[PDB]
RNA sequence: CGCGGAGCCUCGGUUGGCCUCGGAUAGCCGGUCCCCCGCGGGGUCCGGUGCGGAGUGCCCUUCGUCCUGGGAAACGGGGCGCGGCCGGAGAGGCGGCCGCCCCCUCGCCCGUCACGCACGCCGUUCGUGGGGAACCUGGCGCUAAACCAUUCGUAGACGACC
RNA sequence: CAAGCGUUCAUAGCGACGUCGCUUUUUGAUCCUUCGAUGUCGGCUCUUCCUAUCAUUGUGAAGCAGAAUUCACCAAGCGUUG
């Protein structure tokens, strides 16, 4: 038989492999379409959640019934020191998908920028790339990494930067930097590149990819929980008092 | 039952210049210059008719069905031809009781601005067909003037903006407001 | 746009059929797929025969349309379409099907030794062709 | 016939093909489809769209991520009606779906060989021209397919790159036939020894 | 009844001889089908539906084809029919343009098998006749039905679609 | 030193739907598609030939890798051109779509 | 990376074809005298082909060896022959184009002889320096991380994770 | 199908006398399955599906002026309670 008075679901199925998030870091799964006239920007930055606060303001929507009165209103404060660029990395369109060209870092890395490649940093001997930074000094210093700007200006679409975070400056007790690629939505390729090639080695402050009051995504990981009872997770009725086995 | 041959001859007038590519006719005249595929009708297309005289189509083999593409061929190109010689022009005339529909274009065509229709607050846009110049008439108080050579792209636009003034949710047998297509004309007349 | 019609008088090579590779006048049609039809010196006798199993060459002849076998012997007796057919480029491509299918193994083998000459001296000049139209280009 | 086949698949029609492709691969031969969006289905579009949406709503309730699996690339969408054609629940019948390989586009080594046509299976042999049809490309569109934007900007890059190749063999074969022109009586007894036994003629 | 290409095989016979009336009348028609055996039979069912006899009470006198006498020259033939609809019985008059009595109802057996799915048991030819030129209803006949008759072939589709059953060139379909 | 068996595949045996008779196999020759095309073959000897990890003799040779089954071709199979031979020993079904050897030497020209 | 000697094993194969686009009641190629565009592309004219002969009914290349001693053909080919410049990215995996050394003289007709001629008999003939697994020479380079233990909680039923 | 109702007007909305079907959310008929037992009413909870659409999106009809309202179409997306 049919259900006697109808209700809606309980939770939506539009989330639901509802599973330990496989990542820490939150990944960006789609950056901005590329409108490729406006300047070169970055689409994406890195901070750390501290707290929340209250905040006073005058509000300016006339027609409402709190036109030029005073709000209180509950803000979170992202602790976001400059980011650091250390590599560049290309991607090229193919029917199968969307596949990564060419990797090149810069000629220094970082300390923390190391942390980030082995799980055991203490017992190894810290000899990540070592030998790639040999390639920016010698004749060599100009076949792999500077036909490959070429080919990644002939054949390239669109163009990432790997950047890596301070962990240093902050209160944390971490110190493996945080790594991750932020697309460059600028114009013409070439144009996109030859700015990300003066860039490496250099700071990035917030005021460069964000202004004020500007809409932006925050892309995190949820807090923990662990393991709980389908009134929790899926938030169902209660049953009632009586019974036997379980409410 | 398969009919054997059907066919029909059009009259190619002197200011006019027709060639075919095989099955797409191109025609230039005074006014411009107008090409129209057929490549999907499957019929012969001849220009038997020397100097340049006659653009006869067959059909050949074909049952009741395709027969009847014969003409419809032939009229395709003679609108072809009236519209390259003379043009097409589409009157239509604004009907309202109370609030005056207020008509402006906006870049020479391509933009009809309609304010005002049954006293509505939302502003209608319409654009037209690429080669189709709406303009606001004159000797006449409420009505537009659409011109150009393709009767196809000529009189959608007029449609176009036909059924952007249709009033929701009232008895149209009452409401008679609306900008409609009162006179299928040409631009010059001979 | 077509050039050549099923008409009263049109010569047809017979493609396949117990008549296949032989030419043919076409007398009368009967119907949308069947036309009476008439090789009178290719030896073929007056029978219907289907148009998908024929295809007409460039040829015309000029007889009425019921002639009887006498005057379809006339008019491709002259205008001599036995030896006017052996002088198009159909009848030397058929006659070429026919001889390689025709030859021996002795033949085959002659030809492996001409053709890899003949490949070669044609070879020899464009390779120097290219060498004259490099020079050009300097 | 015998080594790596490479079948065009435009202008064919997609089971019309499929059903010879599925038949030469159990015989051992090695065939290789490429271009399968041009390949089209007889019937309208609507009728062929309508059709594949109800393929769609074909989906294990209880848990759909172990149903059936509507693939949207034309490829995967031709390579499943031959894997319909197979006895794939056998060992054969896997052997042979490894034998053929099927391509949205036409990529590399396969881009620069000659490929050959099926006309048991082409459009304009099978198909009366006063019928309607659709594309395997369209058709993979609006059921969700996501490169038809690439794959077509891609292949009017190569078909940029292999007019060149093209226009220079077209040149090639210019010197050929004004060589043998001007090289022709040192030839003289040998294209006479070509021509009595059907060759170049 | 089946089909096969029919035949003319013409049939003659009496009501056996009894004691009362000693020479009785012969009939003959023109049965309609594809051998011996069966136009034998066809008669009995249209003498049956005519005369008061029966396979047992007569005799079959002389059966024999009777074979156009005009075979290389086209005709015009008409031909009056009955057949059984799933309704019930029509009867038309049907123009087929072929150049044999016995290939002209072959044409109409396939006819109305195929434009109104009607088998041969349920068809009866009433009578066959030859026409001249005019006389002709049918536009179907009339239009081949003159002197400079003139077709192309427009969309010659190649046969021999699995003579190479693979091949480089696409094929062509303009001749 | 070339072919002297022209190429064929082996790509069944005589069967119903569901049945299956393993006495005769049925040969696909290449380069022949008419049941009139393919009474050359009649008559002609067959070699599934293949090779498995042991030595094993060899006339007019030393021990080899190689060892065969072998047949002989029977009759026409179906109008397009297939050939129904059977061979001394049962075809091993692994052999289903792979080279058999028809050969000329029991030729009847 | 080069080039060396044996030994299990897993097998299929037993000349290649190095490419336009597409049209189908139309195409293909020439040649452009002429015109426009970026040696080419587009256009117009004309001239040839079109049951396609610059045709996958196709094309390419040979399949006993060597001798030497004439003709036709004459700088081709090679020594994992060696350096440099290209071109190619869709899953590139391939070519292409230039210098120098040494060596060879080879496709077609002919003469001239020879090569275990194993005595009528089967898996012959190759892609094969196959694919994989274990071991004997030279040159150049190399110089770890992972997991546990510990610790941390941003994580936890344990595992896992930061 | 259509005699009629609908001021007039068969068919806006209806529709007698008749007649053709679908449906298994009614009850029956039947006894094929289960009597070495398939736990035999409701309610609670929870999911999913159907459309013979009550609302909402888009529409055509009206004996639709507006308002209100019936009739019908694509439609099961999301609703349908204390
Ligand atoms: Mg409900
Ligand atoms: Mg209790
Ligand atoms: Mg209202
Ligand atoms: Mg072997
Ligand atoms: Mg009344
Ligand atoms: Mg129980
Ligand atoms: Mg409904």
């Amino acid at each position: 038989s049919h259900r006697k008075f109808s209700a809606p679901r309980h939770g939506s199925l539009g989330f639901l492999p509802r599973k330990r998030s496989s990542r820490h870091r939150g990944k960006v799964k789609s950056f901005p379409k590329d409108d490729s006239s406006k300047p070169v920007h970055l689409t994406a930055f890195l901070g750390y959640k501290a707290g929340m606060t209250h905040i006073v303001r005058e509000v300016d929507r006339p027609g409402s019934k709190v036109n030029k009165k005073e709000v209180v209103e509950a803000v979170t404060i992202v602790e976001t020191p400059p980011m650091i660029v250390v590599g560049i990395v290309g991607y090229v369109e193919t029917p199968r998908g969307l596949r990564t060209f060419k990797t090149i870092f810069a000629e220094h890395i970082s300390d923390e920028c190391k942390r980030r490649f082995y799980k055991n940093w203490h017992k190894s001997k810290k000899k990540a790339f070592t030998k790639y930074c040999k390639k920016w000094q010698d004749a060599a210093g100009a076949a792999a990494l500077a036909a490959d700007f070429s080919s990644m200006k002939a054949y390239c679409q669109v163009i990432r930067v790997i950047a890596h975070t301070q962990m240093r400056l902050l209160p944390l007790r971490q110190k493996k930097a945080h790594l991750m690629e932020i697309q460059v939505n600028g114009g013409t390729v070439a144009e996109k590149l030859d700015w990300a090639r003066e860039r490496l080695e250099q700071q990035v402050p917030v005021n460069q990819v964000f202004g004020q009051d500007e809409m932006i995504d925050v892309i995190g990981v949820t807090k923990g929980k662990g393991y709980k009872g389908v009134t929790s997770r899926w938030h169902t009725k209660k049953l009632p008092r009586k019974t036997h086995r379980g409410l | 039952m398969k009919t054997i041959l059907s066919n029909q001859t059009v009259d190619i007038p002197e200011n006019v210049d027709i060639t075919l590519k095989g099955r797409t006719v191109i025609v230039k005249g005074p006014r411009g210059t107008l090409r129209r595929d057929f490549n999907h009708i499957n019929v012969e297309l001849s220009l038997l008719g020397k100097k340049k005289k006659r653009l006869r189509v067959d059909k050949w083999w074909g049952n009741r069905k395709e027969l009847a593409t014969v003409r419809t061929i032939c009229s395709h190109v003679q609108n072809m031809i009236k519209g390259v010689t003379l043009g097409f022009r589409y009157k239509m005339r604004s009907v309202y009781a109370h609030f005056p529909i207020n008509v402006v274009i906006q870049e020479n065509g391509s933009l009809v601005e309609i304010r005002n229709f049954l006293g509505e607050k939302y502003i209608r846009r319409v654009r037209m067909r690429p080669g189709v110049a709406c303009s606001v008439s004159q000797a006449q108080k409420d009505e537009l003037i659409l011109e150009g050579n393709d009767i196809e792209l000529v009189s959608n636009s007029a449609a176009l903006i036909q059924q952007a003034t249709t009033v929701k949710n009232k008895d149209i047998r009452k409401f008679l407001d609306g900008i409609y297509v009162s006179e299928k004309g040409t631009v010059q007349q001979a | 746009v077509f050039r050549r019609f099923v008409e009263v008088g049109r010569v047809a090579y017979v493609s396949f059929g117990p008549h296949a590779g032989k030419l043919v006048a076409i007398v009368d049609v009967i119907d949308q797929n069947r036309a009476l039809v008439d090789g009178p010196c290719t030896q073929v006798r007056r029978q219907a025969m289907p148009f998908k199993c024929m295809q007409l060459t460039d040829f015309i002849l000029k007889f009425p349309h019921s002639a009887r076998q006498k005057y379809v012997r006339k008019a491709w007796e002259k205008a001599d379409i036995n030896a006017k057919w052996a002088a198009t480029r159909w009848a030397k491509k058929i006659e070429a099907r026919e001889k390689k299918a025709k030859m021996t193994d002795f033949d085959r083998y002659k030809v492996m030794k001409a053709r890899k000459m003949r490949n070669r001296l044609i070879k020899l000049e464009v390779k120097k062709l290219q060498k004259a139209a490099l020079l050009k280009a300097s | 016939e015998g080594q790596v086949l490479v079948l065009d698949g435009r202008g064919h029609l997609l089971g019309r093909l499929a059903a010879i492709v599925a038949k030469q691969v159990l015989l051992g031969r090695k065939v290789v489809v490429v271009r399968c969006e041009g390949i089209n289905i007889s019937g309208n579009f609507y009728r062929n769209k309508l059709k594949y949406l109800a393929f769609l709503r074909k989906r294990m309730n209880t848990n759909p991520s172990r149903g059936p699996y509507h693939f949207r690339a034309p490829s995967r969408i031709f390579w499943r009606t031959v894997r319909g054609m197979l006895p794939h629940k056998t060992k054969r019948g896997q052997a042979a779906l490894d034998r053929l390989k099927v391509f949205d586009g036409i990529p590399p080594p396969y881009d620069k060989k000659k490929r050959m046509v099926v006309p048991a299976a082409l459009k304009v042999v099978r198909l009366k021209p006063t019928r309607k049809f659709a594309y395997l490309g369209r058709l993979a569109h609006e059921v969700g397919w996501k490169y038809q934007a690439v794959t077509a900007t891609l292949e009017e890059k190569r078909k940029e790159k292999a007019k060149i190749h093209y226009r220079k063999k077209k040149q090639l074969m210019r010197l050929r036939k004004q060589a043998e022109k001007n090289v022709e009586k040192k030839i003289d007894r040998f294209t006479e020894v070509l021509k009595t036994h059907g060759f170049l003629v | 009844k089946a089909s096969g290409t029919l035949r003319e095989y013409k049939v003659v016979g009496r009501c056996l001889p009894t004691p009362k009336c000693r020479t009785p009348p012969l009939y003959r028609m023109r049965i309609f089908a594809p051998n011996h055996v069966v136009a034998k039979s066809r008669f009995w069912y249209f003498v049956s539906q005519l005369k008061k006899m029966k396979k047992s009470s007569g005799e079959i006198v002389y059966c024999g084809q009777v074979f156009e006498k005009s075979p290389l020259r086209v005709k015009n033939f008409g031909i009056w029919l009955r057949y059984d609809s799933r309704s019930g019985t029509h009867n038309m008059y049907r123009e087929y343009r072929d150049l044999t009595t016995a290939g002209a109802v072959t044409q109409c057996y396939r006819d109305m098998g195929a434009r109104h799915r009607a088998r041969a048991h349920s068809i009866q030819i009433m009578k066959v006749e030859e026409i001249a030129a005019s006389k002709c209803r049918r536009p179907a006949v009339k239009q081949f039905h003159d002197s400079k008759i003139k077709f192309p072939l427009p969309h010659r589709v190649l046969r021999r679609q699995h003579k190479p059953r693979f091949t480089t060139k696409r094929p062509n379909t303009f001749f | 030193s070339g072919r002297l068996w022209s190429k064929a595949i082996f790509a069944g045996y005589k069967r119903g739907l569901r049945n299956q008779r393993e006495h005769t196999a049925l040969l696909k020759i290449e380069g022949v598609y008419a049941r009139d095309e393919t009474e050359f073959y009649l008559g002609k000897r067959c070699a599934y030939v293949y090779k498995a990890k042991n030595n094993t003799v060899t006339p007019g040779g030393k021990p080899n890798k190689t060892r065969v089954i072998w047949g002989k071709v029977t009759r026409a199979h179906g109008n397009s051109g297939m050939v129904r031979a059977k061979f001394r020993s049962n075809l091993p079904a692994k052999a289903i779509g792979h080279r058999i050897r028809v050969m000329l030497y029991p030729s009847r020209i």
